[PDB]
């Protein structure tokens, strides 16, 4: 089964620039190869067919190319609504297979995270349950490493993240880890601590706080 | 109107079937194949098969084939997929899409999928409506940097969605509302977030407003 | 072959025009029975592989 | 096509074993009735066009 | 032995018809397609069909269609070209060829015809079997003499010439025949002699014309 | 139908040189295309089919290549049995189809041709009719011209010209022109020359006779 290799994962341009993706086959599709776009909340949209060809109702500035197993797709002038994740897909043989998607994000310095932790509420740890939130507000690029440090045991396998999309003004994310655990598990342990690792800092940071303080 | 209309959004439990239906309008049923991909949360699309509305015959990917259907029915223009033994990793929303259009001439040069469906959300829990629990997210000290952090964390809701505003809507600078997160239990959980000046902590007031219309649940809580 | 060739069929043709016809069975990329046509002037058509009709085609074909 | 392919003919071939059959008419090129099977393992082999064993072969293709 | 072994020449009228036969031996008659390629005098080569021995179907060129048939027999492995309403423009050498080893494979990829017949000369005419009339060819000075023979007016080809009794070959210049507009041939053997060699030497032209048993001894 | 173009007519080299001849199909023939070889009384003898592949009995010496319509022969190092006619044919598709022919011929030094008349013998003019012959003997290159003038009067039409394969020998060439009348026709007449033009003559040479002696 064919394998298409999409270059860059991540695309970081501003409005008006132009932009080139990468589509590499692992074996020959003919020109059997089509491009799509998708926004957060939609269906895929077809944007080119048959390597190069146009499709009905897609702006001048979308077009492909592309010779043997490498293909591309051109954004003449990035619009501000061309910021949106882009597959490649073949249909040369069946299984149909697309690429991994190339996110096309705005541009900005990087910035690091504001980081924040909130220890769970009285009214929770009445329930039987603690939830430990750990914050990381307004940060870019959207690479960030969270762990949880319980007494300085590292964490596993008990918390969840959540990311926003790029925010609209500042084209920043942020990000929330929930460690979850139950009220006698949180009782065992003194320390709760989020260990923060981001390009815009030079070291981990850390925020904590012990329990009943 | 040339489209693909799907049906609506699917709870099952582990180890049931799901069968989501496509309807076409507005062209010719028989001149385009109909695909099935799939996307998991956060993830990219997954081609699951295919099917001719003019034989009626479905081509699988070999990944699904074993407990995939697709079936066609050109009275009514639709074409179903059903999947079955469904586990925590079906949960994704599943497209239609046409590629055509293409005669009773053979070709080996392709057209892509140029109409894709809505999208049917399909969330494989064993929950039942439940209205969620609103704690408050307060730092542990009323201290010391210029800018403060306060939250709410709606938790153990089922099924989607939730609704969160700050002060009935009136603020909306420094807000942040995460999408929801499917847990263990397969309850939902969300928090959403403001970041305000530490002077305001003594004068200003925040309240989050959550509302969850399928439990017919209404929370204002004060932080 | 790597996927279904055929997508829609057509009758209609009088065995006169086909220069030759192709039989092609259930493959590991396809599950339909696909009969293609090549006409004498040379267009290739997909035919609905109805057994009786592409049988009559194919006896016309060999007497 | 523009001669004829076939020269000798064979008759026995399994069905189970052939993929695909190309029966081809008399032509402007080819004064010859021509069957062409595609077998399984991706061999062209010629078979002797008498009228019944092809049509069973072609059946069996043309169906199941 | 591998050979493809033709039938001998024929002499025939316009609007008469011809069967040239094709006897192979030393190989599978079956496993080879047989060509029918004929070449008109100085020319080049022009296909006329060809006959399957394995099914005895013929393929002809649309150019003889309307006037050609091949047929074989497996019997005697042997293929018949029939060619009818004969013209001028049918005299040529008419060769044989077998194209192969062929199976039951398929095949886009050919072979090309690795083995010819003799060739059987095929002469269309409304003139009838002529010996020919031998002329003395001699000058009306320099050391070097040419002296010949005229072989004219004789039908069909061929005609053999030697000087001598063959002991002369040295200067001995025989030309290919011309076809007449009367339908008849002529030809012309010259030999240079040293001057001399006239009147002391005797230069005797030897004309051999098998069609009509003709023998001529020409003294120069 | 196909067409086969050969190039050159005729190719003129020295025993122990390499020979290179061309073939051009008018439209695609895949590579089916065989080379021939042709000496005077003899039947065609394959030499390569397939554009390429080597037949049994041929020497090393010859080998073919061609990509797309344009195809070639290559005779590595002329043996003196090489010098003959060759030709290209195509088996593709049927009707098949063969080149004009390629005449490869032993190149030589430029020799003028001794010329020779000679006039009817009273034999021949007591059946009739008169033939006048000239002879151009062992000359280089082929090409001559011979012009027949009866009292001045050039003639068309009304002779015959043979000419003998390249000499074993001396590698050149012989040629006999025949001037036929009728004997009526031949006694109106004096003065019997012909014309020859030749690259080995500095200007025409003309031999003639008056039907007086």
């Amino acid at each position: 089964e064919i394998v298409l290799t999409q270059s860059p994962a991540t695309l970081s341009l501003s409005p008006g620039e132009r932009a080139t993706l990468s589509c590499r086959a692992s074996q020959s599709i003919s020109n059997n190869l089509h491009w799509y776009q998708q926004k957060p909340g939609q269906a895929p949209r077809l944007l080119i067919y048959y390597t190069s060809r146009s499709v009905s109702g897609i702006p001048a500035r979308f077009s492909g190319s592309g010779s043997g197993t490498d293909f591309t797709l051109t954004i003449s002038s990035l619009e501000p609504e061309d910021f949106a994740v882009y597959y490649c897909g073949q249909n040369n043989e069946w299984p149909e297979v697309f690429g991994g998607g190339t996110k096309v994000e705005i541009k900005r310095t990087v910035a690091a995270p504001s980081v924040f932790i909130f220890p769970p509420s009285d009214e929770q740890l009445k329930s039987g349950t603690a939830s430990v939130v750990c914050l990381l507000n307004n940060f870019y690029p959207r690479e960030a490493k969270v762990q949880w440090k319980v007494d300085n045991a590292l964490q596993s396998g008990n918390s969840q993240e959540s990311v926003t999309e790029q925010d609209s003004k500042d084209s920043t994310y942020s990000l929330s880890s929930t460690l979850t655990l139950s009220k006698a598990d949180y009782e065992k342990h003194k320390v709760y601590a989020c260990e923060v690792t981001h390009q815009g800092l030079s070291s981990p940071v850390t925020k904590s706080f012990n329990r009943g303080e | 109107q040339v489209q693909l209309v799907q049906s609506g959004a699917e709870v099952k439990k582990p180890g049931a079937s799901v069968k989501v239906s496509c309807k076409a309008s507005g062209y010719e049923f028989t001149s385009y194949w109909i695909h099935w991909v799939r996307q998991a949360p956060g993830q990219g699309l997954e081609w699951m098969g295919n099917i001719s509305p003019n034989s009626g015959s479905a081509n699988y990917n070999e990944k699904f084939k074993s407990r995939v259907t697709m079936t066609r029915d050109t009275s009514t223009s639709t074409v179903y997929m059903e999947l079955s033994s469904l586990r925590s990793e079906d949960t994704a929303v599943y497209y239609c899409a046409r590629e055509g259009p293409y005669s009773y001439y053979p070709s080996r040069e392709y057209y892509g999928s140029d109409l894709w469906g809505q999208g049917t959300l399909v969330t494989v829990s064993s929950a039942s409506t439940k209205g969620p629990s609103v704690f408050p997210l307060a730092p542990c000290s009323r201290s010391s940097e210029s800018t403060a952090a306060l939250g709410c964390l709606v938790k153990d809701y089922f099924p989607e969605p939730v609704t969160v505003s700050w002060n009935s809507g009136a603020l909306t600078s420094g807000v942040h509302t995460f999408p929801a997160v499917l847990q263990s239990s397969g309850l939902y959980s969300l928090s959403s977030v403001v970041t305000v000046p530490s002077s305001s902590l003594g004068t200003k007031t925040y309240t989050c407003n959550v509302d969850h219309k399928p439990s017919n649940t209404k929370v204002d809580k004060r932080v | 072959e790597l996927r279904c060739l055929c997508m829609k069929t057509t009758s209609g043709i009088h065995p006169k025009n086909i220069q030759s016809l192709e039989v092609i069975g259930k493959g590991i990329h396809c599950n339909q029975v696909e009969v293609i046509a090549t006409l004498k002037d040379g267009r290739k058509i997909c035919l609905d592989p109805d057994a009786p009709r592409i049988k009559k085609i194919v006896q016309k074909k060999l007497a």
